[PDB]
RNA sequence: AUCGAGAGGA
């Protein structure tokens, strides 16, 4: 029910695609150069630039209904300010001691490249995305 | 032509080949004609291949002539639906034909045939001729308005 | 045409209850529900004879009889108890 | 043919035809007035009589209610006109005719009636309007509109009646249709447009819309999706809302020419235990498609499962569309300035190409192609350069349109509209044909007296540089007017033709039946073809899947197939196996898979020796592609753990499946290598999926999901079987006559007339041809 | 075949604007356009009311009975 | 001043009040524009019982036209719905009994006019069932035309009804109805080929809204509450007792939702 | 010719009561409301109004066929709150601004001069 | 009224599609549909 | 129907609330499909809804002639002046809601006729009444109550599904009926039968 | 009209002619009448054989000499290339029927879609007779209220459809709502 | 009512 990864990404590609309310992310970790994902941004609600240090973590909790936050008793689990929710739907293995996993935010896609993840990330449709500006 | 053929390494691959497309037809001579490879030869015609290579190469060259004319509007339609159709007007020894020559002057019962052409001179002929129908079809159990040999009627029902 | 029958141990047709006979027995269970039969089943508070036959024919309580006819003349006879339901 | 083989008919109705959504597929709106007027005998019994004595006691002249009651002696009571209407007590043993009510099996059919699938069973709903209110998702088998279409509505009037159609010619199973060996009945214009921008990257939904959104949909369990936002403002996607009609258990796996899994345009579908993952929904999914969303839900889950799927996604995707809204307008018409320039550039180039050819074959300096002559030389010439300028200014308009462009995505979605049309409305309307060739001389040497005498110009003989946008000419307008008469007529025989022919066709087949020996044959006792279709299957239960085992490289085969129990880089990996390093050796099993390899090898050089063009993708009985899905998702399969299967488990289960994957049951030699013939393209598929290799490493299967695989593929092979008593001939005229009606016009006789030269037998074809090799 | 008493689209009584239509470009001498924006038809949906309207009374008047 | 809804008006008229709607959820201005389009109870004619018809129309034509007049309900409330009251088929605190009689006898074309109507039943001291003439000549609206000889001989009964049995009760004529006009929350994807900006126009209230710069991204939870309205009247009632009623009438249907609660 | 008499899109008839309650299947705290003779005009107005509330899980409205004159409501609640005091106090809220609107308007017409 | 008042009549080879000789004296657009589709022509 | 081959039924009334509408106030009499447009290319119905716009405001009549040199811009040009969208699009809000259409919508007067077939006019059910003399059969005709010709295309159709029993009830239990005395001898209808 | 050498190629028919044509229409002296026309060789009868033999020019400003800037939003019209005219035709709008000069910009629309028009405004409900209140026909049908169109092609006004119109200006919306 | 001819409709 707790974390399972943390690094710090600096975007390396930005592009709008032929959408408005979407972007194409393509970003690096940084002093961590083998570990590269992409990701599907929502710019009008985290206006993500060119060039910027983003950092991303990925939770596994914090069925039954979705209740809206209620009150303060409700407490947040994410001092970060941007928020997704989705679902595992492939773990390709590029190289050996390479592995790449794909994450689906309800179309929103993710791809996620590296070896250091390896105990944490499962084929469970539970997977929470943070990111922090 | 641009035809697929299989590689040595099992791969297929277009190879491309030349052909020939003729503006008329006579089989019976082009064939036998050094050259060419008289395996592979079509003729649009089908009633000449029924003639020159046997039935079963008229009945398949029909069957393609009709995947032809579905396939032009982008079509598709099942191979046993134009299979019936096909081995029906071969059934027989040549091409039966779908008109009032063909299939419609065989012994398909007598009223049968009597609801297609010839409406009245076949309830004539079969009057002299004295046939006895044995009124399985469906249009004689219909015209008897009894329940037909249909797929809900195939059988009998008794009780245990 | 004398004894056109063909005997329980030796037969070929399919096993299967096809959508035509069974339709058939299901109206044939209806037409006499409907009209006053009594019912081979505990029926769970059902009033209308077509989803009572459907039960019915579900319990394998219906003692009708299908003659699978052949060409040459001779049949089959198969009981809803035998034929099998998909 | 008038009052024998048919005739009118008591216990009918008709009337016009309208479109509602809020009814469910197989319902109809059925007028109150008609109801008030068609009855149905019923018979007195417990069951009914407290509802059946209300029913008379309510009199004849409102719904519900009944208008005749029948004792045993059979003197008819009439209620609308006696002193007993209220007095009356019923014995047990009577009839009333009440009027037809809510959930009655009445046929619902169309003029023409040409397809089997046009005279459907239908659930009567009684609305207060005089039309009859039907789903849009069955315009398809119909071919209606709602621009003054009327239908007929028959009531049957026995129990086993209201069985026949409530278990044959209903709507739930009339989705699949036998021809095309795929759905009828899609996802229409407006759900379609809807679901397309319902479903985009872009679209998010707020919480209120998404809420009213869930609570739309039917059958539904309260549990609030997750949304895909969570911390600035909890926004849902379209896809995330959408997912919660397509029941559990449907996977769907599509790739559109763009599709990595990343789909950087969106391409593809992925649908993943009922749940939409990734990619546009438009008709290559959802529609009337081959092994589309409906085929899918059809074969798995059942006919009143996708019958709901169909009422939920119009239900959910119509409330969307309506508040947001849609409309066309003309702005979609009006391309960019510069590209209007470059259309009339184009053009231009396209004219002093024509002119000079014309000046060139003027001067006798033509080579003419060879098998035609000079004049054909110089049409070719100048309509190739025209018809190539229309399509090329197209193309440059259907650049130029932005994404927005309301025609544009009524051509995304498929719901109505073409490429053609656009090239039409804005680019260039091009050049018409009478006849086949261009405008002919109707005054002498001349098109219309406003041209000079000899004038092969392109403006003379029909070209239409202007779109519709910017303006006919006179001249333009009525050679345009000489091309759509020409069209007018064509049609208008056409259609008579293929109805002739339909005709014929009927009458010829009509009393071909499976009989219970699986031969089909006829009234005489014939034989057609002694098993139906080449493979005793129905058209139904028939799905397209490829053959993979032909097709690629020889060592790739090797590697996706070929185990040597005896190396030590051939072998299955121990990673795959509890028994990898025990089996090592043990010629006793290498001897198995030998003669699986040598049996796979011997079905490839067949395969190739039969589907000579290369082509794998056949139509196929049993979707295995799915089935290892349902497999892989049903016992949770994980990809690390070892299977528990020793290799003769699955090598002599697959053996032993194939010996019960019956069609002919004979006891004897004949019938029995009939069997083994007729079922040899299905057991070369089953071997080329249930390698022992592909098997343990491309679907590490355990024992009990591959039993489970192959009780289920044996369940799915006996129900595909075709049944004994289908009229088979009826359904194929019917299946070779309606697609025929929607054909119309490299000099060959293509369409009906070439269809009129196959049936009648005719030795004066009109373009026989010799292609040779 | 005579003026309609309200608009067939919002409702505003547009029958009492129809005698003084006329007179406004018949004495007046104005335009269609200034006529009906003077009589207080601004949305489109009156003013193709009374512009579009055809009187026939005036014919099925000249009849005697 | 009153805590909640704030009402500022910009433009008000015997024929128009032009005004803005401030801090309101936009379901409820939404459903005080319907009610007060087709919900306020207003007066018109329900019968029309007719005698001698020479005109160049039909019967039913001529009753169409009547039922649309607009007429004075300003005290409709004293007024009961005909079927509410006791009455056999209608009483003179339950309708209103105007009547018509007109003749040709003009060598020119004789207009009937809607003051012609004059009225029979007890009006019992309320202003009900004048027929409102708003023309700057006096004269009413134009119902029939005659020729000579041709009579006219009619009585008509107007009970009370709404919009909803019926569009001749229609009390309001046009709702403008605007919001967000610079569109800062996004609620409409305009429709562009050169710039969004040029080609359409600025609207009349984007003057009372502060201007977004192109810099400042978007309010993403921001939602609608400030309206501009504009609500016409046809005559029946004064513009402000339009919406007042209105008003009125949507809390007497949340009043009868709780006494129907009660009643479970 | 089959069409209703129009009046019955506001007029209750037969027995046909004007509120009718259902506990919902599959759905802890909730319930479905069927109420007769009511259009878009109340109910999305009570839906709004009922997600102001801030203990309410769940809150929706529609109109299953336009033909008629009639439209479902469910409401999900948290636990204690039996939904009826929501739909009760979100009415009760709508009234009380209905009111403080009226009266500000009134004040203001008397305000204009014209 | 107008058009039946201006209506022709062919009794029955290409007699149906339009002709370059129809410009001006028959409507090119004015037509009935299916049966007999060009053989009643308006002027 | 427009003027340009736009069929159409009513399949609604709306009342005049639930309707659209744009920011003046004004409501569609019409409310047609989006998707009838292009598979019929009928540009003259969208760019007449443009002109009569522009005739209704600026009060004068729009020459809507052929072969006259009318530019769509020039209409535009007229409609920009004229306070409104240049393409004829306008801003509408949803009746139920208010919330603002992402869509904005072709809006415009234009000229649509009342073809003569109304339902009034089209419906039809029988259950049972007057039959023909010689046929024994339901007679033809509305008019006369008639009945509806289960043709033998409709035959055609109901064979594939294989209900046989349907085509026994429609051909005999529902129309022309008739029992009939017979001999084995002589196996023609020709025997004699005093039935009390 | 005829066209003939005056100078050069130039149409007989002459702006005095319709300005004594247009002032005899306003009197609604020697009247200027169709007759007069004729009788005074501006105007030929040519039949289907005659128009065999002449070169028709369809508007006179294809008259004009020819020796840039435009609308390019206009329709493209070729140049004619012609100069041995006899004849200039009157209007091309007349060689429509009476029923397709009804449709607003005929050359706008695929031509199947105005002869579904030409064949269904016979069918229009609207004033067929201003005298229907004395005829007792067998089926009349009549518009409550007729409305004359905001549309209107110039040959109405020959086709008196302003003075008896058959239908009503609908406010039209092409909008996607509620999928009825 | 029977026969035949017409204009229309999907
Ligand atoms: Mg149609
Ligand atoms: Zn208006
Ligand atoms: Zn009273
Ligand atoms: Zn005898």
């Amino acid at each position: 029910s707790n974390t399972l990864f943390d690094d710090i990404f600096q975007v390396s590609e930005v592009d709008p695609g032929r959408y408005n309310k979407v972007c194409r992310i393509e970003a690096a970790s940084t002093t961590q150069d083998q570990c590269k994902l992409t990701l599907d941004i929502n710019v009008e609600l985290f206006p993500v630039a060119a060039q910027d240090s983003l950092t991303v973590t990925i939770a596994s909790s914090l069925t039954r209904s979705w209740r809206p936050p209620q009150a303060g008793d409700r407490s947040l689990a994410d001092d970060y300010d941007y928020v997704m929710y989705g679902t595992a739907y492939k773990f390709e293995e590029v190289s050996k001691d390479l592995i790449a996993v794909y994450y689906s935010f309800g179309g929103l896609l993710m791809r996620l490249e590296g070896n250091y993840r390896n105990l944490n990330n499962l084929k469970q449709e539970n997977a929470y995305l943070l990111i922090r500006r | 032509y641009d035809r697929k053929v299989p590689s040595p390494t099992g791969e297929y691959v277009k190879e491309p080949e030349w052909v020939l497309e003729t503006d008329g037809v006579n089989l019976s001579e082009v064939m036998t004609v050094p050259g060419i490879d008289p395996t592979r030869i079509y003729t649009n015609s089908f009633i000449d291949i029924m003639e020159v290579l046997g039935i079963e190469a008229g009945r398949a060259a029909l069957y393609k002539e009709v995947y032809n004319v579905i396939a032009s509007d982008g079509s598709y339609v099942n191979y046993r639906h134009m299979a019936l159709l096909v081995d029906v007007m071969t059934t027989q020894g040549g091409l039966t034909s779908v008109t009032r020559h063909g299939f419609n002057r065989s012994n398909t019962g007598a009223l049968m045939r009597c609801s297609f052409e010839e409406t009245v001179e076949i309830l004539f002929e079969a009057g002299a001729s004295a046939e006895l129908d044995d009124c399985r079809g469906v249009s004689e159990n219909v015209i008897l308005g009894q329940m037909a040999p249909i797929g809900t009627g195939a059988f009998d029902v008794m009780i245990d | 045409l004398k004894e056109k029958a063909i005997p329980k141990d030796q037969r070929a047709t399919t096993p299967y209850m096809t959508k035509y006979e069974r339709a058939r027995i299901l109206g044939t269970r209806a037409l006499q529900i409907s009209m006053n039969a009594p019912v081979f089943v505990d029926l769970e508070g059902e009033t209308d004879p077509l989803r009572i036959a459907m039960k019915e024919l579900a319990e394998k309580k219906i003692p009708l009889v299908i003659r699978r006819y052949l060409p040459d003349g001779s049949f089959e006879d198969w009981s809803v108890e035998e034929l099998i339901v998909d | 043919r008038g009052n024998l083989m048919g005739k009118r008919v008591d216990f009918s109705a008709r009337t016009v035809i309208s479109g509602d959504p809020n009814l469910e597929l197989d319902q109809v709106g059925v007028p109150k007035s008609i109801a008030k007027t068609l009855t149905y005998p019923e018979v007195v019994t417990p069951y009914n009589i407290d509802r059946l004595t209300q029913l008379v006691r309510n009199g004849p002249n409102e719904h519900p209610g009944a208008k005749y009651v029948i004792r045993d002696s059979g003197d008819r009571i009439d209620l609308r006109y006696s002193k007993r209407a209220g007095d009356i007590q019923l014995q047990y043993g009577w009839k009333v005719e009440r009027h037809i009510m809510d959930n009655d099996p009445v046929l619902f059919n169309r003029q023409p009636s040409l397809h089997k699938m046009s005279m459907m069973a239908h659930r009567v709903k009684v609305i207060p309007y005089s039309t009859f209110r039907l789903n849009l998702s069955v315009t398809s088998p119909y071919n209606a509109d709602f621009d003054g279409d009327e239908m007929n509505l028959h009531v049957p009037q026995s129990e086993e009646t209201r069985a026949e159609l409530s278990q044959l010619c209903a709507v739930p199973l009339q989705i699949v249709s036998p021809q095309s060996n795929k759905p009828c009945m899609g996802i229409v214009q407006d759900t379609l447009c809807g679901i397309r921008k319902l479903t985009l990257r872009d679209t998010f939904i707020e919480l209120d819309q998404v809420l009213n959104m869930l609570y739309w949909v039917p059958d539904w369990d309260g549990v609030i999706p997750t949304p895909a936002i969570i911390k600035p403002k909890p926004l849902w996607s379209g896809k995330q809302i959408l997912s919660v009609a397509i029941p559990n258990g449907i996977h769907l796996q599509r790739f559109d020419e763009g599709t990595t899994l990343l789909s950087p345009k969106d391409n593809g579908m992925l649908i993943i235990d009922g749940q939409i993952i990734f990619g546009v929904v438009e008709k290559k999914t959802v529609g009337s498609s081959n092994g589309g969303l409906i085929h899918v839900v059809t074969r798995e889950k059942g006919p009143q499962v996708c019958a709901k799927l169909f009422g939920n996604i119009q239900k959910v995707v119509n409330f969307w569309l309506l508040h947001n809204g849609f409309s066309t307008g003309i702005g979609d018409t009006i391309a960019d300035g510069p590209t209007m320039r470059e259309i009339t550039e184009t053009i231009a180039e396209a004219k002093k190409k024509v002119l000079d050819v014309t000046k060139e074959a003027q001067a006798n300096l033509l080579t003419a192609k060879h098998g035609m002559t000079l004049r054909e030389s110089f049409e070719d010439n100048v309509v190739r350069f025209l018809n190539e300028a229309r399509d090329k200014a197209g193309r440059l308009a259907e650049v130029n349109l932005k994404d927005l462009n309301n025609v544009k995505q009524m051509v995304m979605a498929g719901s109505k509209g073409s490429f053609i049309n656009i090239a039409q409305m804005s680019a260039c309307v091009g050049q018409q044909s009478v006849e086949g060739k261009r405008i002919a001389f109707g005054f002498v040497d001349r098109t219309l007296p406003h041209f000079s005498k000899d004038d092969y110009s392109p403006e003379s003989k029909g070209f239409v540089e202007n779109s519709y946008l910017r303006g006919l000419t006179p001249q333009e307008f009525f050679f345009h007017a000489m091309g759509g008469r020409e069209g007018l007529i064509d049609t208008a025989v056409k259609t008579a033709e293929t109805g002739y022919i339909q005709r014929r066709l009927v009458k010829a087949l009509e009393d071909i039946m499976v009989h219970y020996d699986n031969t089909t044959r006829n009234s005489l006792g014939n034989v057609i073809q002694f098993i139906y279709g080449e493979d005793g299957m129905d058209a139904a239960h028939i799905e397209k899947q490829s053959l993979d085992t032909i097709g690629g490289s020889d060592a790739a085969f090797e590697k996706r197939y070929r185990v040597d129990l005896l190396n030590t880089d051939h072998t299955l990996d121990p990673s795959l196996l509890e028994s990898g390093s025990e089996i090592l050796g043990d010629l006793k099993l290498q001897v198995l898979l030998d003669e699986e390899y040598k049996q796979l090898v011997k079905d490839r050089k067949f395969l190739r020796e039969v589907f000579v063009d290369g082509e794998a993708n056949w139509p196929l009985p049993v979707n295995i592609r799915r089935i290892i899905q349902n497999a892989q998702q049903t016992f949770h399969i994980d990809h690390t753990k070892p299977s528990d299967l020793t290799i003769k488990d699955i090598v002599l289960g697959v053996k032993d499946l194939q010996e019960n994957l019956l069609v002919l049951r004979g006891k004897n030699e004949i019938i029995q290598n009939a069997q083994r013939d007729a079922v040899t393209l299905f057991c070369c598929l089953l071997r080329s999926r249930l390698a022992t290799r592909r098997v343990l490493q491309e679907y590490r299967l355990t024992k009990q999901a591959f039993d489970w695989v192959l009780s289920n593929i044996e369940a799915q092979f006996l129900r595909s079987v075709v049944h004994p008593g289908e009229m088979v001939g009826v359904l194929a005229a019917q299946s070779i006559g309606e697609p025929a009606t929607q054909m119309t016009l490299k000099k060959v006789t293509s369409g009906v007339p070439r269809l009129k030269e196959i049936l009648n037998v005719a030795k004066n074809m009109k373009t026989p041809s010799l292609t040779v090799y | 075949m005579i003026v309609p008493v309200r608009c067939f689209s919002c409702g505003k009584v547009v029958g009492d604007k129809w005698e003084s239509y006329l007179n406004l470009l018949q004495e007046d001498e104005l335009d269609e356009g200034t006529a009906l924006s003077r009589l207080g038809l601004k949305r489109y949906c009156c003013r193709r009311m009374i512009l579009t309207h055809v009187d026939l009374i005036e014919k099925f008047l000249r009849y005697n009975p | 001043s009153e805590e909640g809804p704030q009402v500022k008006i910009r433009e008000a008229s015997k024929d128009n009040v032009d005004f803005i709607l401030s801090n309101v959820d936009l379901a409820m201005a939404n459903s005080l524009r319907r009610v007060m389009i087709a919900e306020i109870p207003t007066l018109a004619i329900d019968s029309v019982e007719v005698e001698t018809n020479t005109t160049v129309l039909a019967d039913e034509f001529i009753a169409h036209r009547l039922g649309l007049i607009p007429l004075q309900s300003m005290d409709i409330e004293q007024l009961e719905y005909s079927r509410d009251c006791f009455c056999e088929d209608h009483c003179d605190k339950c309708s209103v009994v105007l009547t018509l009689q007109a003749f040709g006898e003009s060598e020119s074309t004789t207009n009937v006019y809607s003051k012609d109507l004059v009225i029979v039943s007890n009006l019992m001291g309320r202003n009900i069932g004048h027929p409102i003439i708003q023309d700057k000549e006096g004269n009413g609206v134009l119902i029939c035309k005659l020729r000579k000889g041709q009579e006219l001989k009619l009585t008509c009964v107007a009970k009370k009804g709404i919009a909803k049995e019926h569009a001749k009760w229609g009390p309001a004529a046009a709702i403008e109805f605007e919001y967000d006009p610079w569109n800062k929350l996004k609620h409409t994807d305009y429709w562009y080929e050169q710039d969004s900006a040029k080609e359409w126009p600025q609207s009349k209230n984007c003057e009372y809204e502060d201007p977004p710069n192109e810099g400042d991204p978007f309010d993403y939870k921001a939602q609608a509450d400030t309206f501009y309205m504009n609500v016409e009247s046809v005559g029946s009632i004064p513009v402000d007792q339009v919406v007042v009623r209105g008003i009125d009438t949507l809390q007497k249907k949340v009043a009868s939702i709780l006494l129907a609660l009660t009643q479970m | 010719m089959n069409a209703p008499d129009r009046f019955e899109l506001f007029l209750l008839g037969e027995g046909e009561s004007k509120l009718k309650i259902d506990p919902d299947t599959k759905a802890p705290n909730a319930v479905v409301i069927t109420f007769e003779k009511e259009d878009h005009t109340l109910g999305n107005l009570i839906r709004a109004e009922l997600l102001n509330d801030r203990k309410v899980l769940f809150a929706a409205y529609k109109v299953e066929h336009p033909f008629f004159a009639r439209f479902k409501l469910r409401i999900q609640t948290t636990e204690g709150y039996d939904p009826k005091d929501a739909l009760k106090n979100a009415c009760n809220s709508i009234i009380n601004k209905l009111g403080a609107l009226k009266t500000n308007f009134e004040t203001e017409w008397n305000l204009q001069t014209l | 009224t107008l058009s039946h008042l201006r209506r022709t009549n062919t009794p029955i080879a290409k007699p149906r599609q339009l002709h370059n000789t129809h410009w001006g004296l028959v409507c090119p657009a004015e037509t009935p549909e299916g049966q007999a589709c060009g053989l009643v022509k308006n002027l | 129907a427009s003027r340009h081959g736009q069929k159409g039924t009513i399949g609604i009334t709306y009342r005049r609330e639930d309707m659209p509408f744009t920011a003046e106030g004004i409501v569609p009499d019409l409310i047609i499909n989006p998707h009838a447009i292009p598979s019929r290319m009928t540009v003259a119905h969208l760019i007449e809804c443009l002109l009569s716009k522009v005739a209704a405001l600026s009060g004068n009549e729009g020459d809507a002639s052929p072969f006259t040199d009318i530019t769509v811009e020039g209409i535009s040009k007229l409609l920009r002046e004229h306070g409104y969208q240049s393409r004829g699009f306008e801003v509408m809000y949803n009746g139920h809601t208010g919330k603002k259409l992402m869509a904005q919508i072709f809006f415009g007067p234009t000229y649509y006729q009342r073809l003569r077939h109304m339902v009034d006019d089209k419906i039809h059910a029988r259950a049972r009444g007057p039959m023909q003399v010689l046929t024994r059969q339901p007679v033809e005709g509305r008019s006369r109550d008639g009945g509806l010709r289960f043709g033998e295309m409709e035959r055609d159709c109901m064979i594939a599904h294989g209900a046989a029993s349907f085509l026994k009830e429609r051909l005999m239990e529902a129309s022309d009926a008739f029992r009939v005395h017979i001999c084995g001898i002589c196996g023609l209808m020709t025997v004699i039968a005093k039935l009390n | 009209f005829i066209v003939e050498d005056d100078g050069h190629k130039e149409l007989k028919v002459r702006k005095g002619h319709i300005a004594k044509l247009m002032a005899t229409e306003y009197q609604d002296v020697e009247e200027y009448t169709w007759s007069s026309l004729l009788n005074e060789g501006l105007v030929e009868y040519i039949d289907a054989e005659e128009e065999e033999s002449i070169l028709i020019a369809m508007q006179p400003e294809d008259l004009e000499p020819a020796e840039l800037d435009v609308d390019p939003a206009k329709r493209i019209r070729v140049s004619h290339h012609a100069t041995t005219f006899t004849h200039c035709e009157i209007h091309p709008s007349m060689i429509l029927g009476v029923a397709a000069s009804i449709i607003p910009f005929p050359d706008h629309n695929q031509s199947p879609r105005n002869t579904y028009q030409s064949a269904m405004g016979k069918q229009a409900m609207g004033v067929f007779l201003t005298n229907y209140n004395v005829r007792m026909d067998t089926m009349a049908n009549i518009l409550y209220y007729p409305q004359k169109p905001l549309g209107t092609t110039r040959a109405m006004e020959y086709l008196k459809f302003r003075e008896l119109p058959a239908g009503q200006n609908a406010i039209v919306a092409i909008a996607c709502y509620s999928g009825y």
